[PDB]
RNA sequence: AAUAAUCCUAUCACCUUUUUCGUGAGCUGAGCUGUGAGCUAGGCAAUAGUUCUUUAACAACAAAAAAGAGCACAAACUGUAGACGACUUUUUUGCCUCAGGGUGCUGUAAACAUGAAAGUAAACUUUACGAUCUGUUGAGGCUUAUCCCUAGUGGUAAAGUGU
RNA sequence: ACAUCUCCCUAGUGCAGAUCUUGGUGGAAGUAGCAACUAUUCAAAUGAGAACUUUGAAGACUGAAGUGGAGAAGGGUUUCUU
RNA sequence: AUACUGACGUGCAAAUCGUUCAUUUCAAUCACGUUUAGGGGCGAAAGACUAAUCGAAAAGCCUAUUAGCUGGUUAUUUUCGA
RNA sequence: UGUAGGAGACCGAUAGCAAACAAGUACCGUGAGGGAAAGAUGAAAUAGUACUCAGGAAUGAGCAAUUAAAUAGUACCUGAAA
C-alpha cells in the first residue's frame, strides 16, 4: 500500500555512484562552444586553493531591502602561478566523437613537466623527451599545416608551475585547454605565438567575470547512511543500533532496488560549482594587494600568520566570491561559462570597501604584525 | 661507530595514544626513533630514562627529552640510548 | 533503361634464330643489362598401366647466414588519502630532525620584598606568628601532532624484487 | 585358500534413499571467534627459543564487606622437595 | 529481583552480566540435623513444588503394549494388465 | 540355573552373549539404576630397526642395515570408498 504521508527522497539519484575520483586534477566535462566572431582565446586555468577570507562590499541591488547599504561576504583566495603552454593538440570530428590527429610540442620543456611522467625521478637516468629532443622544423610545419587542414578543434597542452609554490609536490599538472574563437588558422597562429610564454590569470580572465569551478571534494572515507544520505535517525528503542539502516524495501524486485541509501564512500567526488564571480585579480608585485579605495594603506593579501597550511601569497592570485570544492592546498580548475552569463550580477562591477587580512588561526584581530606590536608595546 | 646527543620532542610522538598507553607507547616510539637514527634493530634502553619519563605517571609525557645514543659493535651491531640530566631544553640543538 | 542475362579474366611448357614497345638497375639526357609484353623460325618435353584430395590457401614458430640500433615495483618520507589495499607526495634547488622566529592560546610561574594584610603574643616604643593581596610580572607555561616561516642544528638507511 | 552352469536342496539372500542404524568425512572456514574484572615498562638471568618464566628496578592496582588470614561441607595427595 | 521489554541471546550463564529498584527487627534471614513419598506428600492457591524431570517424579518390568494413521519397504528381461 | 562333556547345512568382529579383550569393567546417574568403545606384524623378533651424518631436540637422510618381503617398523595383515 501507498505511504500515509508523503516526504521527498533522501539525496540525489543522479550522483550515484558516490565513489572516489580517479584523478586529483579536476576534469572539464565540456568546453565553451562556437563563436567565430570572437577572437581566439584560452578557456580554462588551474590554480591552487589557499584559503578563505571575508570582504566588505558596497551594494547597488535595485529595489532590494538592503539596496544601497554595504554587505559583508565570505570569499575564497586561489594562488595562481602562471601556466606554461608546451604542446598543441589537433582534434577532428568523427561520428565516433572527437579524435586526436597529432600533437605538436615546444622546442624545450621543463624539468617539472618531465617529473610528472617519472615515478622515480630521484632513482632514474631521466631519458624522456631525448629522441624527441628535436626533429626538422619542416616536420613541425607539416604537422601544423596538416592540423589546420583537417582538425576542427584546437586544444593547447599547458602545465602548472609548482616550483613557484610552497607545496611538497614538485610534479607539474599537465592539462589540455580548448581555444575558442575565430578560424582554425587564426587560432593556430594565436597558440604558436603564445606557446613558450607564461600565462597569468589576468591574461586569461577579467575581474567581475562569472566563472565555473571544477574540483574534487574533501575526503572522509567510507561512511554510514545517516552521514552519506541524511535519513531520519532510528527511534530510541531498537534491537540493534541507531545509525543502522532503515528497511531496504519491497519483495518485488526480488533484489535490492538500487535507489535505496547505503553505507560507502563520502567525499572525494568530482563536482562542478557554477557562476562564481571574480572579485579581484591580484598582482604579485603589488604591496597594496589587500587594500581598497576606503583603506588606501600598504598591505599585502596574505593573512596575519598567512593562510592555514599554505602561509604566504607570493604569486598572482584570484579573489573569488563564495565557496569552492576540495581541501585547502588543492588544485582548482577555472573554466569560462559554456555560454556567457547574462544577468544583473554578471554585468555588475564590484566595489570593495575592505578585504580582511586578520588571523585565521585563533581570533587574532590584527591586520598586521606591526599593529599587534603597536598594541602590546615594549618586550623583554 | 658514533656517539650522538639529540633532543626528542616526546609531545608530538605521544599525541595519538590514550592515557593508559601514553608512556609505554612513547617508550616504544623512543626505541623506534633511536633505531631509525642509528640504523640498529637492537636498541638497548635506559631504565633511568624510563623512570624519569614515568615519574609523573603514564598519563603525561615530558614535552622534550635529551637522549644520548652510542652505536656499538659488540654482523652484530647495536645501540645504547640513555638519559641526559639538565634543567630545561631551551635552544638545545642536536650534536655529535 | 535484363539492371553481373555484363565486363574483366585465364590455358601460346622448352631452349634456341629473328624484329618492336613499356618499366627498373649499374656507368659517363643517352647507351647497355635485367624485368614485363609481343612478333619470327626450328625440332624438342610430358608418359606410373581405371577413380577414391587435384598437398596447390592463409598465418605462426626453430635452426642457419646476411643486414639494421633502461624502467617499474619496493624502501623510507608524505597525508590534499585511507578499514585494508588503493590514492597524493617527496627522497640532497629536497626531506626528516630538533631549535629559533612568526601565528597564537592560557592569564600573570617559581623566587624574593626588614612590601600591604582581619587580628594574634612578648619584650623594655622593639621582636615574633598570619588565610590573603600587591609589586618584581602581559609574567610563566604551551603552540604540529593535520599551523606558518627559516639553505639555522644534526641527520638522510635497505639495496631487495619484477620486467 | 578358491569354484562347480553337473544336479538338487537350504537360507539372517540382492539397497540410494527410512529427520534409516553405525562409523568415518567434507563444503560452510583459516572464517565465527579467543571483548566481565582501569596497565604495564626497562634491564638482567635462565634456556634451543622468552609480551605473558625467574630476579631486580620502576609504574600501577587489591584497599580490611580485601584476589589478606582462618576454619565447616565437599574434594583427596590436589600438598612438599627433586 | 521493579524497570530499562538494558547488555547477552552458536552466552561468562540450558536464565548470566550491568544499571535501576524492593528488603533490612521480625509473620525476619542463615546453618545443620530432622519429619511428611507418588493419584501420595506438602502448597500465604499459582495446579505451586516434590534433585536441568511434573495437570501426576525417577527406576525397572508386563511390552516387541496398541495405532483404521505418518514415514520407509532392496538385481534384471519378457508377457497379460486395472 | 551351577558344573562337566559332546554338537552343528549357526555367527565370523557394526555379527554372535552386553562382553573373542584387564567387561558386567571403564564411564554416567543423588540413588534404585543405566552401561560402553575395545582382536590379528613376521616362519622366526633367542630376526623388534645396529651404524653414520645433519639436527637444541623431535626427527630426517644415508655409500650404512634385519628379513623372502619394511609405501611388512608394534597407532605394524589386506588396506576399498568418501
Amino acid at each position: 500500500s501507498h505511504r500515509k504521508f508523503e516526504r521527498p527522497r533522501h539525496g540525489s539519484l543522479g550522483f550515484l555512484p558516490r565513489k572516489r575520483c580517479k584523478r586529483l586534477r579536476g576534469k572539464i566535462r565540456s568546453f565553451p562552444k562556437d563563436d567565430k566572431e570572437k577572437p581566439p582565446h584560452f578557456t580554462a586555468f588551474m590554480g591552487y586553493k589557499a584559503g578563505m577570507t571575508h570582504i566588505v562590499r558596497e551594494v547597488d541591488k535595485p529595489g532590494s531591502k538592503l539596496h544601497k547599504k554595504e554587505i559583508v561576504e565570505a570569499c575564497t583566495i586561489i594562488e595562481c602561478a602562471p601556466m606554461v603552454v608546451v604542446g598543441i593538440v589537433g582534434y577532428r570530428e568523427t561520428p565516433k566523437g572527437l579524435r586526436i590527429l597529432s600533437t605538436v610540442w615546444a622546442n624545450h620543456v621543463s624539468d617539472e613537466f618531465r617529473r610528472r611522467y617519472y615515478k622515480n625521478w630521484y632513482k632514474s637516468e631521466k631519458k624522456a623527451f631525448t629522441k624527441s629532443l628535436n626533429v626538422p622544423e619542416a616536420t613541425k610545419n607539416c604537422l601544423l599545416k596538416r592540423i589546420e587542414k583537417y582538425c576542427t578543434v584546437l586544444r593547447a597542452i599547458c602545465h602548472t608551475q609548482p616550483s613557484k609554490t610552497p607545496l611538497r609536490m614538485k610534479k607539474a599538472h599537465i592539462m589540455e585547454v580548448q581555444i575558442n574563437g575565430g578560424s582554425m588558422k587564426e587560432k593556430l597562429e594565436f597558440v604558436k605565438e603564445m606557446l613558450e610564454k607564461n600565462l597569468p590569470v589576468s591574461t586569461v580572465f577579467n575581474p567581475n567575470e562569472m566563472i565555473d569551478v571544477i574540483s574534487v571534494t574533501k575526503g572522509h572515507g567510507t561512511k554510514g547512511v545517516v552521514s552519506r544520505y541524511g535519513v531520519k535517525r532510528l527511534p530510541r528503542k531498537t534491537h540493534r543500533g541507531l545509525r543502522k539502516v532503515a528497511c531496504i524495501g519491497a519483495w518485488h524486485p526480488a533484489r535490492v532496488q538500487f535507489q535505496i541509501p547505503r553505507h560507502g564512500q563520502k567525499g572525494y567526488f568530482h563536482r562542478t560549482e557554477r557562476n562564481k564571480k571574480i572579485y579581484r585579480i591580484g598582482l604579485k608585485t603589488d604591496k597594496n594587494s589587500a587594500s581598497t579605495d576606503a583603506d588606501i594603506t600598504e598591505k599585502k593579501i596574505t593573512p596575519m600568520g598567512g593562510f592555514p597550511h599554505y602561509g604566504v601569497v607570493n604569486e598572482d592570485f584570484l579573489l573569488l566570491k563564495g565557496c569552492v570544492a576540495g581541501t585547502k592546498k588543492r588544485p582548482i580548475t577555472l573554466r569560462k561559462n559554456i555560454v556567457p552569463q547574462v544577468s544583473r550580477d554578471a554585468l555588475a562591477q564590484v566595489s570593495l570597501k575592505f578585504i580582511d587580512t586578520s588571523s585565521k588561526i585563533g581570533h587574532g584581530r590584527f591586520q598586521t604584525s606591526e599593529e599587534k606590536v603597536k598594541y602590546y608595546g615594549p618586550l623583554k | 661507530p658514533v656517539t650522538k646527543f639529540i633532543t626528542i620532542n616526546l609531545s608530538k610522538l605521544t599525541h595519538k595514544v590514550c592515557y593508559k598507553r601514553k608512556a609505554p607507547r612513547a617508550i616504544k616510539e623512543i626505541r623506534s626513533i633511536a633505531g631509525k637514527l642509528m640504523h640498529t634493530k637492537d636498541v638497548r634502553l635506559d631504565v633511568k630514562l624510563n623512570k624519569f619519563i614515568w615519574s609523573k605517571g603514564v598519563r603525561n609525557p615530558p614535552k622534550r627529552v635529551r637522549v644520548k645514543l652510542e652505536r656499538k659493535r659488540n654482523e652484530k651491531m647495536y645501540t645504547i640510548v640513555e638519559h641526559v640530566m639538565v634543567d630545561s631544553y631551551k635552544g638545545l640543538v642536536n650534536e655529535c
